């Protein structure tokens, strides 16, 4: 995929999928500024936040987990961007 | 044939039951081939002198006399009496006819054989005549296969005494109807192949093979 | 509805299938092995109101014992009327068994 | 994290045990053992008497058994930690599995 | 070479059809008894060595060399008292070839006792008449109390320093008991219900202690395979597979009869020459199930230069169990011929294992249906899968046994079930 | 009865239960019977096959009909 | 490439006893090798490895049986697939439980097992809580082939306790295992062969054993069910707790 | 209907393991400087849509 090329590799820290939607897991620090990148960029063009899913994993220690969907209207590819974030 | 046991006068737990006299010792005689423990090896030959003794069938009481003669519990002499085929778990009157049903049979005549049989005593399949005398019963392979249409009568008129599991081979439906007034009348026909021209096993046209008088070979 | 065999004996033997399936946990059966000894509900509660009629219970039913009747017409002044008793007034599908039979024998050919 | 979670006051002195469900003894298939779940005791369930029916009052009836289900006991004493409950972790009792093999049954008692 | 010929001074179970007395004063006339003190005294490894030279492979459905088989014994007694049990109940569909062994010449079967049981490191053996052969086991009892009086069998084998006994015990119609893994149970006083291989006979069998279970006709040429050649036995039939097996042509032949004769023998050249010929001229054959009954068909075109030996009969999709050769002519339905044969796996599948249990009664109602033709085109492929889901995994060969016939009936008569079918549907409309 | 004095009230509609020991215990031929449901196969319970080797009759559990052996 | 594999710990948390560390087998499930000690069957040489193998009638406290094959895993090198509950795993040994030849073994067996099974999941008492139909529902086959008449057999009566519908039971012989063994009265029965096997006394006996109420969950089918449960209830409505027992001192 | 094989037909459980292997320094400072060149092609494609104005002429107003 090109978008993980481009992407500064600390961005997407710590996870990366490639099946039913692809995700970049990413860290909460670097989630807006990974936000600005793949819109306001020629190559990837999303424009469009579809969806803020919480998601919330009681077993683990960052419990939340707010699933960005983004899709791209220009280039029609639809990219979930994730995060990790506990009660505080 | 049912797998479990309904109550009878005939046939029920209460009854007293134990092997009789010229049968004791031939359980004492079945039980000292096999070990001293591991005795229930015996449950086989004891349940087949008990269905001689009892006129053809095993009753319950029986398989209980048995289970107390062989040390085990009466389940373990349950099952292998319902397991086996030999073992009739109720009655069969005095002769219960198996006529072999397998392919060799079934392809000369078997089917033929039973049909016969049947209608002439004129009981279903394993219904007991209301003479009490006959029954049939359709059995799988009895060895007898080159002997090509087979019946086995168990004379159980006596009862381990005159217990005769006799072959007769080779029959026909004509036959099987003659064996089976013969039978009637008391006596006991003679059995192995009801088919002379040949002996016992043979070509039909006299053996072809067994000619030479037998004599050590050259060892 | 809770429909009956031919011959009298309620349908619903209680395998709590329809219990199971019901997305709002309207039906509530209790289940008691009767004196004849064959297994029947001795509690089989629709609640209507805790009910969103979607027919999972007629499709999750293996003996189409609970059926949904045409009815549609019975607006009651009272909620504790709206909660349909256990296997009274669910049985009163004998009456609607003329319709329900009908549209079973019409449909079960899908 | 008890008091950010808006959780009632009455409902953070709780007393919960954390528990691993046994295998139902019913079924011989571990496929739902390793689920550590903590267990709000829950047990004021009354009967409410127009209908055949029961009724709970405690909120914490179902969430202990349903969709509360972590994988691990140090998971779950941290999250019964946090909010500031009680727990009593109760130790899964785990099978032996003895080494027994099929030539066992066929054994000779000596003579 | 060319085989088949086997002179009448070769046969090793003479007295076969009984003409001659069978027991002492009949059988040592025949050579029975001859010198087995001697054969005691040769050892052990000398016999077990003499029978893996001689070839002779397993006369009963497996087929084992045996020999080998009886060199996996233990050498070194542990306290188990290794025990010899001799098969002689048979219930294979077509096979007599043991009933003329346990009775007509019967010393040759206890003095293969003898033999196998210091070839084996025996202690006793147990020969395991088939329930029906009562007068078989009564004749077979009678020469076992002649030998004992004779001082040929107990506490001393033939006068010799070996301490061994025959005790014959006798199952109830019962195919399944006959198993190897189910002999040692159904004589072990429990039901007649295999047990699984990871435990061996020769490992833990009969009580536990080791044995290996032995057709009666194997462990009855033992005798004459060692006071004769084993480079005279192995002189006949082909390469691998040598021996003389007692055949059993069973049905559907002019003259059904059960004689020995050398293996590798064209199996055209047995029905033409012995029991005279296929009812009707060879022309009027259908198929063949040359083994006993665990064995599938011969379509009669791959039948007339086919050798009833193990390893061609193997390589054309069938086998040589028994060597009980039944013969089926163009008047027979062999349809309904398989039906009795699937039938009779039901009926005698003692049920313990639930490939074998279900799918035996299941290969019974398709065949029972497509007999008739009740069945649909694409049932013949699921007969076909049927038969492939039990074969593999049942504990014991009987699922095999059960599912080989119907496998030979499919693959070679599809075109008559598949006529069977469409006469049917054309039938109905 | 007693487990259907639970559920009915009524107590003047006949109880299935005696609307089911009513009905006569159905003759058959063999020793396995079908019992598929009321007529049709789809609008009957799933099918429950019999055992009548006993004397009395066996009842067929879904549908609480009786069957006996007619030998 | 820096894989994560996952942990794969035993079955249920099993602990493995190693009479001693020295005699550890290693064998192969489905390419992960395993210590199991020596004498493991397969079955326990994968519940070493994680690996669930479908099992009907082999119960770890009771004896091994080879009364249906639902294991049927596939070892490298023998020509048949072996039952796992029976077949001691051997040093080297390769076990494949998820190859082609073991699932359509186990689909082959849950075919004939639900083949004369009587259709009673409904009116079953084990509905939920059944390895026949959480075994069908996860190994075996998705259809059914038999369309004829299923076996059926009559219900045996074995007391107040267990209720027994011996249709649905599959014949696998863990209850006439049980009450041989553990509970060690022997009355139940494997009475006749073939189809026609009935599991029970053959008399009308009561099973007057205590210690005999557990045959239902060592029962893997509805067949053998408390009687006191009749129906009243189901796998799913009923809520657990992991209480003790107060009747006797045992605890 | 006959054919009831289902590993082959399985659809919820016939699917590959997920495969989550780690990426350390070293492997993405050898992925960025094996990318020489983001030649095109190396670029995700547009996709095109532009409006054209149309009143019944798709079918002739019948479909
Ligand atoms: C399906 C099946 C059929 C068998 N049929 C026979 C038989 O007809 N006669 C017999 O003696 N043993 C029979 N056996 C037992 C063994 O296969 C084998 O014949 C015997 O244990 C040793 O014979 P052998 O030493 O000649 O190989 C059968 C076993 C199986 C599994
Ligand atoms: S339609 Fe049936 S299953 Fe669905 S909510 Fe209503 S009662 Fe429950
Ligand atoms: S209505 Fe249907 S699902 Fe509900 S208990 Fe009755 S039979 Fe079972
Ligand atoms: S079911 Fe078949 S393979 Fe299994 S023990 Fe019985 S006869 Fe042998
Ligand atoms: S045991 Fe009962 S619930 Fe399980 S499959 Fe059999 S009939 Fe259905
Ligand atoms: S009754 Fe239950 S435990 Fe016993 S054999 Fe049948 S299914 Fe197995
Ligand atoms: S045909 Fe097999 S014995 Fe008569
Ligand atoms: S349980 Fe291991 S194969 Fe039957
Ligand atoms: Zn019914």
């Amino acid at each position: 995929k090109y978008s993980w090329e481009t992407l500064p590799k600390k961005w997407v820290k710590k996870m990366e999928r490639s099946e039913h939607g692809n995700r970049f897991d990413t860290n909460t620090d670097y989630l807006f500024q990974l936000l600005c990148f793949l819109k306001l960029h020629t190559y990837t063009r999303v424009q469009v936040l579809i969806d803020i899913c919480g998601v919330d994993y009681p077993s683990r220690k960052r419990r939340f987990e707010v699933v960005y969907n983004l899709l791209s209207t220009r280039y029609n590819s639809r990219i979930r961007v994730q995060t990790s974030a506990d009660e505080v | 044939a049912l797998n479990y046991h309904l109550d009878s006068p005939d046939n029920k737990p209460d009854l007293p039951w134990e092997f009789s006299e010229a049968n004791q010792s031939k359980v004492k005689e079945i039980l000292s081939y096999y070990p001293s423990n591991y005795k229930q090896s015996a449950v086989i030959p004891l349940l087949d002198l008990a269905q001689q003794q009892n006129g053809g069938w095993l009753p319950v009481s029986a398989m209980n006399a048995v289970a107390k003669v062989i040390e085990v519990a009466p389940i373990r002499v349950y099952e292998v009496a319902t397991f086996y085929s030999m073992f009739n778990r109720a009655k069969v009157g005095k002769y219960h006819l198996l006529v072999c049903g397998t392919t060799p049979c079934m392809i000369r005549g078997s089917r033929d054989i039973e049909s016969a049989l049947l209608d002439h005593l004129g009981v279903k399949r394993g219904e007991v005549t209301k003479d009490g005398l006959f029954s049939v019963g359709e059995m799988e392979c009895m060895g007898c296969c080159v002997n090509a249409p087979m019946i086995t009568v168990a004379d159980y008129s006596n009862g381990s005494e005159g217990y005769t599991y006799n072959y007769f081979e080779d029959v026909t439906p004509e036959k099987v109807v003659e064996i089976v007034e013969k039978l009637r009348k008391g006596e006991k026909p003679p059995h192995g192949t009801q088919n002379p021209k040949r002996i016992k096993c043979g070509p039909e046209g006299g053996n072809k093979t067994l000619l030479g008088e037998p004599k050590p070979p050259q060892f | 509805a809770l429909r009956r065999y031919p011959t009298g004996e309620e349908r619903c033997i209680a395998c709590k299938l329809c219990e199971a399936v019901c997305p709002a946990q309207a039906i509530t059966i209790e289940a008691e092995e009767r004196e004849d000894g064959s297994r029947r509900t001795t509690r089989y509660d629709i609640d209507m109101t805790k009910c969103i009629y979607c027919g999972f219970c007629q499709e999750a039913c293996p003996v189409d014992a609970i059926v949904e009747g045409p009815n549609f017409e019975f607006a009651t002044e009272t909620h504790e009327e709206l909660l349909y008793d256990k296997e009274k007034l669910l049985e009163n599908g004998d009456r609607w068994e003329t319709e329900i039979a009908e549209n079973l024998r019409s449909e079960s050919l899908y | 994290i008890g008091k950010v979670s808006g959780i009632p006051e009455e409902h953070l002195s709780r007393k919960v045990i954390i528990y691993s469900p046994a295998r139902t003894a019913t079924q011989s298939g571990s496929g739902k053992l390793g689920k550590w779940k903590i267990n709000f005791v829950s047990t004021l369930k009354w009967e409410n008497p127009l209908m055949g029916w029961t009724s709970t009052g405690d909120p914490y009836a179902n969430v202990g058994d349903s969709a509360l289900a972590f994988d691990s006991e140090e998971a779950a004493k941290s999250f019964a930690e946090r909010h500031g409950w009680d727990y009593k972790v109760k130790k899964p009792n785990t099978p032996l599995l003895k080494v027994k093999s099929y030539s066992d049954n066929f054994k000779w008692k000596g003579n | 070479t060319h085989f088949g010929g086997l002179k009448d001074e070769d046969r090793i179970f003479t007295n076969l059809y009984g003409l001659h007395d069978p027991f002492l004063k009949g059988a040592m006339k025949r050579g029975d008894w001859h010198r087995t003190k001697d054969l005691v005294l040769k050892g052990t490894d000398w016999i077990v060595n003499e029978m893996k030279k001689s070839g002779l492979r397993g006369r009963g459905g497996a087929g084992f060399p045996s020999g080998l088989k009886w060199s996996f014994m233990p050498k070194v007694s542990d306290g188990r008292p290794s025990y010899l049990v001799v098969n002689a109940d048979e219930s294979e569909p077509g096979t007599c070839k043991d009933r003329e062994i346990m009775r007509h010449d019967p010393h040759k079967l206890l003095e293969g006792c003898l033999i196998a049981g210091v070839g084996m490191r025996a202690s006793a053996a147990y020969i395991y008449i088939r329930g029906e052969y009562v007068n078989e086991r009564l004749n077979l009892e009678k020469a076992r109390r002649e030998a004992y009086a004779a001082g040929l069998l107990g506490k001393n084998a033939c006068g010799s320093g070996y301490d061994f006994e025959v005790y014959i015990h006798f199952g109830a119609g019962a195919y399944i008991c006959g198993e190897e893994t189910a002999l040692l149970e159904s004589l072990e006083g429990k039901q007649g219900k295999p047990r699984l291989k990871p435990p061996f006979p020769a490992n833990a069998g009969l009580y536990g202690c080791p044995t290996t279970v032995t057709n009666v006709e194997t462990v009855a040429v033992s005798p004459t395979i060692l006071r004769r050649g084993p480079e005279w036995f192995s002189s006949f039939g082909r390469k691998n597979n040598a021996g003389t097996k007692l055949f059993c042509i069973s049905g559907h032949v002019n003259k059904p009869c059960t004689v020995e004769e050398e293996m590798s023998i064209p199996l055209k050249e047995l029905i033409e020459r012995h029991c005279g010929g296929v009812r009707g001229g060879w022309d009027n054959l259908l198929a063949i199930i040359p083994g006993g009954s665990s064995v599938p068909l011969i379509p009669k075109n791959i039948c007339e230069d086919v050798l009833m030996d193990f390893d061609a009969l193997k390589a054309v999709q069938s086998g040589l169990g028994t060597a009980a050769v039944i013969v089926m002519d163009k008047s027979t339905d062999v349809v309904d011929a398989i039906a009795r044969l699937s039938y009779f796996y039901k009926h005698e599948s003692c049920g313990q294992c639930t490939p074998c249990r279900e799918g035996t009664g299941w290969l019974w109602m398709i065949m029972e249906r497509m007999k008739v033709g009740n069945a649909k085109l694409e049932e013949i492929d699921m007969l076909q899968e049927v038969t492939k889901q039990i074969e593999g995994h049942t504990i014991c060969a009987l699922g095999d046994a059960a599912a080989w016939p119907v496998q030979g009936l499919i693959r070679h008569f599809r075109p008559e079930l598949e006529r069977r079918i469409r006469e049917r549907a054309e039938r109905e409309l | 009865g007693n487990h259907t004095a639970k559920w009915m009230q009524d107590r003047s509609k006949k109880s299935p239960m005696e609307l089911i020991s009513e009905v006569p215990p159905i003759k058959v031929d063999g020793r396995i019977v079908a019992c598929e449901g009321d007529t049709n196969p789809a609008l009957g319970h799933p099918i429950e096959f019999i055992c009548l080797d006993l004397n009395e009759p066996a009842i067929c559990k879904y549908c609480g009909l009786r069957y006996v052996q007619d030998h | 490439p820096t894989q994560i594999l996952p942990p794969r710990n035993p079955v249920g948390g099993a602990r493995v006893h190693f009479s001693n560390p020295e005699d550890a087998i290693e064998v192969f499930v489905d390419g992960y090798a395993v210590k199991v000690p020596k004498g493991f069957t397969v079955l326990q040489a994968c519940e070493v490895a994680g690996v669930d193998i479908p099992r009907f009638c082999y119960h770890s406290r009771l004896s091994i049986a080879g009364n249906c094959r639902m294991c049927l895993v596939e070892v490298e090198k023998s020509p048949k697939p072996v039952a796992s509950c029976a077949m001691p795993a051997l040093p080297g040994m390769k076990i494949k439980t998820d190859t082609p030849i073991a699932k359509k073994a186990r689909e082959g067996v849950m075919e004939f097992l639900l083949m004369n099974h009587p259709l009673d999941c409904p009116i079953c008492d084990q509905g939920g809580e059944c390895d026949l139909q959480d075994q069908s529902m996860a190994f075996g086959s998705d259809r059914g082939r038999f369309t004829e008449m299923k076996r059926s057999v009559v219900d045996k009566n074995l007391g107040p306790l267990v209720k027994t519908v011996m249709t649905r039971c599959i014949q696998c012989t863990r209850c006439v295992r049980f009450a041989s063994e553990v509970a060690g009265v022997q009355d139940l029965g494997i009475l006749g062969r073939g189809s026609g096997e009935e599991i029970g006394t053959y008399v009308e006996k009561l099973m007057t054993s205590e210690l005999s109420g557990n045959v239902i969950d060592i029962c893997p089918v509805g067949a053998l069910t408390s009687k006191p449960f009749a129906f009243k209830a189901r796998n799913w409505e009923l809520k657990a707790t992991e209480t003790i027992d107060v009747s006797d001192a045992v605890g | 209907v006959y054919n009831i094989v289902y590993h082959g037909r399985d659809q919820r459980r016939n699917r590959p393991p997920i495969r989550r292997y780690v990426l350390t320094k070293d492997n993405v400072v050898q992925m960025m400087n094996e990318k020489k060149s983001f030649d095109v092609s190396d670029f995700p494609k547009v996709y095109l849509t532009t409006v054209e104005e149309d009143l019944d002429t798709r079918g002739g107003g019948y479909e």
